[PDB]
RNA sequence: GCAGUCAAGCGUUCAGCGACAUUGCUUUUGAUUCUUCGAUGUCGGCUCUUCCUAUCAUACCGAAGCAGAAUUCGGUAAGCGUUGGAUUGUUCACCCACUAAUAGGGAGUAGCUGGGUUUAGACCGUCGUGAGACAGGUUAGUUUACCCUACUGAU
RNA sequence: AGAACUGGCGAUGCGGGAUGAACCGAACGUAGAGUUAAGGUGCCGGAAUACACGCUCAUCAGACACACAAAAGGUGUUAGUUCAUCUAGACAGCCGGACGGUGGCCAUGGAAGUCGGAAUCCGCUAAGGAGUGUGUAACAACUCACCGGCCGAAUGAACUA
């Protein structure tokens, strides 16, 4: 029906601040800072008492209203990052041929290298993203940690390696080895 | 990226004619074929002054 | 190469196209084999397939033991008789084309080859360079 | 088509009395090569066809039980129906079972000639298309 | 053949099998006629689609008769497991109802051929084809039930074990739990339940070991009970048949212990009921 | 092998770490998977996956109206209980059949322009006695794959239907000059062998044959049907 | 919604939704047995195995122990002096907010009390 | 295909029409198939270009009792390949040899063609009292361009 | 398909529908000025990229005849019709109960609700179905129909355009 204006409620924790252009919205807090582009949403942006920002959509359809919403859920998740970050965890398990993993550095991009998974000779060389750190468990084996502010960064690293690692052509039924995140949560 | 052929959207007057005919026929075969209240809506605010007014 | 066969084998003048007859070199009882068919052969219109010095084949006998006729068993050339480029740097050629019959693993069923046997086939066939008494 | 008694009439109806005697010739008539038939007599010969018999062929055991039920996730069908009342009788009925398959695998055994190719691994030649004469469609 | 039949052709239900036909004969063959051309072209295309039809349906019967065991004078002891197991009587008039659908297909492409070479008009031909087309989709269909059963069949004697009667063979036999699967895994490298309860092996099992140079192969069974073999299940005649079949030498496990509750007395009477075959 | 290894090695080993997340993630995406593929599917694919839609839900409607039916709460013997089962034709003024058409000129000789031949492109019955009569002599043609011997004739009573072998013809509309030629031409009416059905007239005299009418055109399909005259 | 809307996770379980009905009838009941007991008590108990629940209700067959929605009793006892049922009822109605609980009984106070001390 | 049951629905005004399913049809023990019955009209092949996917194989994937090997179906996929041969007392097909594979179709091609339309020849049978043709069968019997455009090269 | 009536084409130009025997307009001497039909007003193309309300994102929409493919299917969209629950707390979200006779009767190696066959009886509730599904040999355990506790207000079901 095209509803004349909707808006939702984004809350701004005191220990965090968001500068925020035309479109442009930048977030920084104790942990780090993040940044994001959302000049394509067209939506608008408004402070009220400091600590919470109403986005609202005029004239917008449904449509609109559903991309304001995950224009609210990225910004919540944005601050979360800042503020609290989030730590990936993922495990690795093989039955017979054990997998090497190892931080390898070239040129500084600082890919991942898994070796022998399933007794295969090829090396397997996962990038590292911006602004994730990866680092091995200690005392949980086989396991490793994947920490970052960005949900997406993190996200995408951890299922890149997860995928890095498929078993093609080989019954699923039978072979378990693999890559596979454990767990989700926060750094705090 | 290799898009295959687009049906032609053309006229081809010839369909105009044989689809005119077509639907000639059709509508007399229909024709021959033929021979062989709500109330009150709802969500009306006043709807009670219709049934005060019977 | 094919099964049976050990390791690459470089090409060489194809001198035994199909229907061709070579002089039987095994003490198999049989005199010669006439070729049908070439194993691992191209496809390609109109191109006859064509057999070379090692190379394995499906031919049946036409003359020799009767219980050996009327049947079609696998092959292997022994010798070519045309002229084909030796790596080393020289062109041989054999006095005359003959072949050896051998089951599609590449064993020999006779104990004993005669004749000179060449090079490429003894060293793509161990079993024909173990049964093979002479070499080039 | 114009309505009529006829078609739901009735045309061919045959009698007790005809069938039992044409019962009886067929068992009785026998023919003779010097003699060739001319005319059928066109006759019921189904009421007067299926003598007497002691075959009574297999029931039928799928209606009795599914073919789910004989087997499957379900498979109701916990136990061989009947199976040898005895072990002795079993084993009766296995040891010189084991025999007579050995003596028929050595008689199927004494012709193969595919032996000779199972083993050499080569084959017959393709028969030759004159011996398949006078064949053609 | 014996050994292992793991390689009989995968054979999909009658829905499944009939839509796959039609798929493949509506693909691989053309489609596009028109009137304008000559009759004697749309009869041949028409007879070109029945008989591509009914050759696939023919190739597919073919191949799933050939691909089964014919329980019929393989072994004694193939023979009597097949029968336990698949109701060989179910079995064998599945499969009969498979050969009769497929001379069935046969008889109606031939006729619907003949038929056909008579075409006078385009509505005809498409007419007969449309025949032959539903007489072979309802013959597939009353096959439903079939194929489902041999589909599932075909799965376990693929996934049966392979043991040859004619060589040397070991055979563990008594109570349940007494400890064949015990015994088995420990003499022969194998992977059988050692759980106590009350069935543990649900099936043979198979173990090869070597002595003196001679190969051999270790056979565990669930085990049979004290019934006098009028009333039994197919688990205990599994393992009743395959001492009976077998060569194999049998060795008759006790335990003296309180479990496996079936008392000292009680293995002896078992012991002696199972003698004829001993 | 030789045995349930797949479900032993899932109760000694388990299944992936992620295999149940994947799982449940498919499942919850196979609503927009359907709702995708609804729209997406193209070449006759469309076709088939609305129809198996329809099933569907039809299924589904039947399903739960057959649950609410539970949730909510002729006379035969003893030894048949438990087992299964005007004078105008059925079918009058049959569309007619041109004379130009079932009638094909046949040409003969190497110069064909004396055809002088006729082939009946339609299924006939030639009775018991037929025997093609020489080339020479014969004008009418009625090949012998057109020719049929049994018809299937359903029985207006009891619902059942039997292939009974077809006796003779009687009486074909449309220029009966086919009737003498035999020629179904849906509308005919024949006789057939009803001894099968054990038809009884009173008096103990066993009907063996009655009268039928075909039903199908046999032109385009390769069986007979007839409506038996009861 | 005209389309892209949640679909209902349809079963075919035996059981159905009471409705009203049930809230009618407890409403009925507890006005009844607001006169037919002589003394009312107002049991807190948030969550209790149903064994539990059982073997306290037969603890006393003497006695009828309601329960239900807390807001289907407060109505019944009353959510104003208004339209209390009984005289300063509206100050029991009052006092419940966990998981209530209306106990109906003659027996003596001081029993019930250290009963459930016990 | 015909003959019947049920109705999600439509509805002489809601008696009639009717979707999806469903019963009878055309030797249950893989046993046989030794039927294979009239296309009055051709089809089948040498060189060679392009195009369609309704995909035989190669490429990337999902679902299958997918333990392996191996096999089945499905999704995209025309970029590249899809062969050497016996059979005319017929060849509207077929067999066996390799190969990863030997998938189906259009433009057809007075360029060449063998069967077929075949003309005055000739031989056996049918018809007819005859001339003659036929239900047969056998056999001997124009053709481009130097004009224009189209294409490959060259001023 | 067989007939009766009624127009045009033939013998017919002209404007329009790109292109035309039937479609729309239309009374053919040579000329000037003006007003219009049907068709159009982004360019080719003479005329507003005019005004007002909505409808559609199409990985070959649309400008396409009104008729065959066409019966329907889309967690694609906009507006409507008919029924339900609702501060005696509407839908959806999180936690608890999901009992006791009872491990209900037939078979059973194992069958405790969830391999199979008839029942599917009764007590306490706010509620518990001789059990909706996953899983164990067997229970166990998880979970659903319902109910209960936290927030709070509109939500759900079938159809029409
Ligand atoms: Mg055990």
């Amino acid at each position: 029906m095209k509803y004349i204006q909707t808006e939702q409620q984004i809350e701004v924790p005191e220990g965090v601040t968001v500068s925020i252009k035309s479109r442009i919205v930048k977030v920084v807090g104790p942990r780090g800072t993040l940044t994001k582009n959302l000049k394509h949403i067209d939506v608008t942006f408004t402070k009220v008492n400091n600590q919470l920002i109403k986005v609202a959509v005029h004239n917008g359809g449904r449509k609109h209203v559903a991309a304001l919403r995950t224009v609210k859920s990225l910004v919540d998740n944005m601050i979360t990052g800042v503020t609290k970050g989030y730590k990936y965890k993922m495990r690795y398990v093989y039955a017979h041929f054990p997998i090497n993993v190892n931080i390898v550095e070239k040129d500084g991009a600082k890919f991942i290298e898994v070796r022998n998974f399933l007794g295969d000779k090829k090396i397997r060389n996962v990038p590292v993203r911006d602004g994730v750190t990866i680092e091995f468990s200690t005392n949980v084996k086989d396991e490793i940690v994947l920490s970052g502010n960005s949900v997406e960064d993190v996200s995408q690293n951890a299922a890149d390696l997860q995928q890095i690692c498929r078993v093609r052509n080989k019954d699923i039924r039978k072979f378990l080895d693999g890559i596979y995140v454990s767990h989700k949560g926060f750094i705090t | 990226m290799r898009v295959r052929k687009r049906q032609s959207r053309r006229t081809s007057t010839k369909l105009k004619e044989g689809i005119k005919k077509k639907a000639s026929a059709h509508r007399k075969k229909e024709k021959k074929m033929a021979k062989k209240d709500p109330g009150i809506p709802s969500n009306f605010p006043y709807k009670a002054k219709i049934l005060e007014e019977i | 190469s094919g099964n049976g066969a050990q390791g690459t084998k470089f090409r060489i003048s194809l001198g035994l196209p199909v229907g061709a007859i070579m002089n039987c070199a095994d003490n198999s009882g049989a005199r010669n084999l006439y070729i049908i068919a070439v194993k691992g052969s191209g496809s390609r219109l109109n191109r006859l397939p064509a057999a070379s010095l090692g190379d394995m084949v499906m031919a049946t006998v036409k003359k020799g033991k009767p219980e050996l006729r009327k049947k079609v068993m696998p092959a292997i050339v022994v010798r070519q008789a045309k002229s084909w480029r030796r790596r080393d740097g020289v062109f041989l050629y054999f006095e005359d084309n003959a072949g050896v019959i051998a089951n599609p693993k590449g064993e020999m069923k006779g104990s004993a080859i005669t004749g000179p046997v060449g090079k490429e086939c003894a060293d793509l066939w161990p079993r024909v360079a173990s049964n093979s008494g002479v070499v080039v | 088509v114009q309505p009529d008694r006829r078609w739901f009439g009735n045309t061919r109806v045959i009698s007790q009395d005809a069938l039992q005697h044409f019962r009886s010739a067929l068992g009785e008539t026998q023919k003779d090569t010097y003699q060739v038939l001319l005319r059928r007599n066109k006759l019921p010969m189904s009421l007067l066809e299926e003598k007497d018999a002691d075959e009574s062929p297999k029931a039928r055991i799928l209606d009795t039980e599914s073919y789910a039920d004989a087997f499957g996730p379900k498979a109701q069908r916990k136990r061989p129906r009947l199976a040898a009342s005895n072990l002795e009788d079993l084993v009766k009925a296995t040891n010189e079972d084991i025999t007579k398959y050995e003596e028929k695998q050595v008689l199927d055994a004494t012709l193969g000639g595919n032996q000779e190719d199972k083993e050499n691994g080569w084959t017959s030649a393709a028969k030759e298309a004159i011996f398949s004469k006078g064949q053609s469609k | 053949m014996q050994l292992s039949w793991k390689d009989i052709p995968t054979v999909a239900p009658a829905n499944d099998l009939l839509d796959i036909v039609l798929n493949r004969t509506q693909r691989k063959t053309p489609t596009v006629i028109r009137p304008g051309f000559k009759i004697t072209r749309i009869r041949a295309f028409y007879m070109r689609k029945v008989k591509y039809t009914g050759e696939g349906f023919v190739e597919k019967f073919e191949d799933i008769l050939k691909g089964f065991p014919n329980i019929n004078d393989v072994h004694p002891f193939h023979r009597d497991l097949m029968d336990t197991l698949y109701e060989k009587n179910h079995y064998k008039i599945s499969l009969a109802a498979i050969s009769r659908a497929k001379s069935l297909v046969e008889q109606v492409a031939r006729d619907y051929v003949r038929l056909l070479k008579f075409g006078q008009s385009l509505f005809q031909c498409k007419q007969l084809k449309r025949a032959a087309l539903g007489r072979m989709a309802t013959i597939v269909k009353k096959l439903r039930d079939p194929l489902a059963y041999l589909e599932q069949v075909r799965q376990h004697i693929g996934r049966l074990p392979s043991i040859d009667p004619n060589t040397r063979t070991l055979l563990i036999c008594g109570y349940p739990n007494v400890g064949k699967s015990s015994f088995l895994r420990c003499i022969t490298k194998s992977d059988v339940d050692v759980q106590p309860y009350a069935f543990t092996t649900k099936s043979l099992y198979v173990g090869h070991f070597d002595y003196k140079y001679l190969r051999f192969q270790a056979i565990d069974t669930p085990g049979i009970l004290d019934r006098p073999t009028e009333e039994m299940n197919n688990i205990e005649m599994q393992s009743i048949y395959a001492i009976a079949h077998l060569r194999s030498c049998v060795l008759y496990f006790m335990d003296l212990s309180e479990q496996c509750g079936f008392t000292i007395e009680a293995q002896v009477k078992l012991f002696h009921s199972i003698k004829p075959l001993f | 092998p030789q045995n349930d290894y797949i479900e032993r090695h899932i109760k000694q080993h388990g299944k992936r770490l992620d295999h149940e997340e994947r799982k449940r993630k498919r499942e919850a995406r196979e609503s927009h998977k359907i709702s995708e593929r609804a729209q997406k599917l193209t070449g006759w694919k469309g076709k088939q996956f609305a129809k198996k839609r329809y099933a569907e839900k039809v299924s589904m409607r039947k399903k739960i109206k057959a649950h609410e039916q539970s949730k909510v709460k002729d006379a035969l013997p003893t030894y048949l209980l438990d087992r299964e089962q005007k004078f105008s034709v059925p079918l009058p003024k049959v569309r007619g059949i041109s004379e130009e058409e079932m009638f094909k000129v046949i040409k003969t000789g190497k110069s064909r322009s004396k055809s002088w031949k006729r082939m009946i492109t339609k299924h006939t019955f030639v009775g018991e006695g037929f025997t093609r009569r020489p080339v020479k002599m014969e004008r009418i043609i009625r090949p012998s794959a057109l020719r049929q011997k049994k018809a299937n004739v359903t029985h207006p009573e009891l619902g059942v239907t039997v292939f009974l072998p077809i006796l003779a013809v009687k009486k074909n509309p449309q220029s009966p000059m086919y009737t003498q030629l035999g020629v179904l031409t849906k509308g005919t009416i024949i006789e057939v062998n009803v001894s099968e059905l054990g038809m009884v007239t009173a008096g103990g005299k066993v009907v063996w044959g009655k009268y039928a009418q075909v039903t199908n055109e046999p032109d385009r399909d390769g069986c007979v049907n007839a409506v038996l005259l009861v | 919604m005209p389309r892209s809307k949640r679909s209902k996770l349809v079963t075919l379980a035996q059981t159905d939704k009471k409705g009203r009905e049930n809230k009618e009838r407890i409403f009925d009941e507890v006005r009844e047995a607001l006169d037919t007991y002589r003394y009312v008590w107002v049991l807190h108990l948030d969550d209790v195995r149903t064994p539990v629940l059982q073997e306290i209700r037969t603890s006393w067959a003497g006695s009828k122990l309601i329960m239900g929605k807390r807001k289907v009793l407060q109505k019944a006892l009353g959510e104003k002096r208004e339209e209390e049922y009984k005289e300063n009822l509206y100050q029991l109605s009052k006092l419940c907010s966990g998981v209530t609980g209306l106990l109906f009984t003659d027996e003596d106070v001081n029993t019930v009390k250290e009963y459930f001390k016990s």
